[PDB]
């Protein structure tokens, strides 16, 4: 899920968005 | 862990602005 992706890891907003509705 | 809990605090700010009128999901589990 987005914690262990994108606080393990600077996410890029195209990953960001992988989170959008 | 608090630096998770720092972390989740800047990522909702981020999904706000990126996605827009789509809105998102904040899943921790
Ligand atoms: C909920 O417990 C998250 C599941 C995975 C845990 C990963 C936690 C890593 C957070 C690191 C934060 C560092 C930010 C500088
Ligand atoms: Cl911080
Ligand atoms: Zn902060």
């Amino acid at each position: 899920g987005i914690v262990e992706q994108c606080c393990t890891s600077i996410c890029s907003l195209y990953q960001l968005e992988n989170y959008c509705n | 862990f608090v630096n998770q809990h720092l972390c989740g605090s800047h990522l909702v700010e981020a999904l706000y602005l990126v996605c827009g009128e789509r809105g998102f999901f904040y899943t921790p589990k």
